[PDB]
């Protein structure tokens, strides 16, 4: 299992926490604000599918961080919605090919104000995602953490208003 | 056949060493990969000597990354 950001930067798999720098593009919708659509930002594949199939899930305890720590919302994972912070483990995605695939994850924030928003500086921690790998040859697993960092200055709306 | 699976085992082992030397995986994931590649070799019937050489190269790579 190997992944890259949209600008070709390799995401280290395992070790300590990996810092993943992505562009946030918030969108206001009724009762739910998009924070970042990682499927345009993170692309993953299996570098050696002839040897082992990678199964990857998002683990419980994944949540916003940084200045977004106290906010909740929804994570969209492979076409389904789940509470965020996650309280159960998501279904798995299969990597059995060298084909880069978009990571099918996007983060949404539940509005909790009428017109507010939080200023995000580039280099700010936005979310702490916990991932888990399994495979089709043993029962072992490998859990690893992605710190999601904002690559841009942007305002994340916490209400029902666009910020001009 | 078997040699095609041996070439796949060797290529994946070499890619794990290369990724670890580049810093694109951590040692904990390298150890996960080493364990999973040994399971692949055993469940596909690959010669023990190939498993031994692959394991020896991977263990040396893990030791160096530990040091640094």
């Amino acid at each position: 299992f190997a992944c890259k950001t949209a600008n070709g930067t390799a995401i280290p798999i395992g070790g300590g926490s990996a810092n993943v720098y992505v562009n946030l593009a918030p969108a206001v919708n009724v009762g739910q604000n998009k924070v970042v659509d990682l499927s345009t930002q993170i692309f993953c594949h299996n570098d050696y599918p002839e040897t082992i199939t990678d199964y990857v899930t998002l683990q419980r305890g994944s949540a916003y961080g940084g200045v977004l720590s106290s906010f909740s919302g929804t994570v969209k994972y492979n076409g389904s919605s789940y509470p965020f912070p996650t309280t159960s483990e998501t279904p798995r995605v299969v990597y059995n090919s060298r084909t880069d695939k978009p990571w099918p994850v996007a983060l949404y924030l539940t509005p909790v104000s009428s017109a507010g928003g939080v200023a995000i500086k580039a280099g700010s921690l936005i979310a702490v995602l916990i991932l888990r790998q399994t495979n089709n040859y043993n029962s072992d697993d490998f859990q690893f953490v992605w710190n999601i960092y904002a690559n841009n200055d942007v305002v994340v709306p916490t209400g029902g208003h666009h910020h001009h | 056949g078997m040699a095609e699976k041996e070439a796949a085992l060797t290529a994946a082992a070499d890619g794990t060493v290369a990724a670890l030397a580049a810093g694109n995986i951590g040692v904990d994931y390298a150890r996960y990969r080493r364990k999973a590649l040994v399971a692949y070799a055993k469940k596909e019937g690959l010669p023990q000597a190939v498993i031994d050489a692959v394991t020896a190269r991977l263990d040396a790579a893990i030791a160096a990354a530990e040091a640094a």
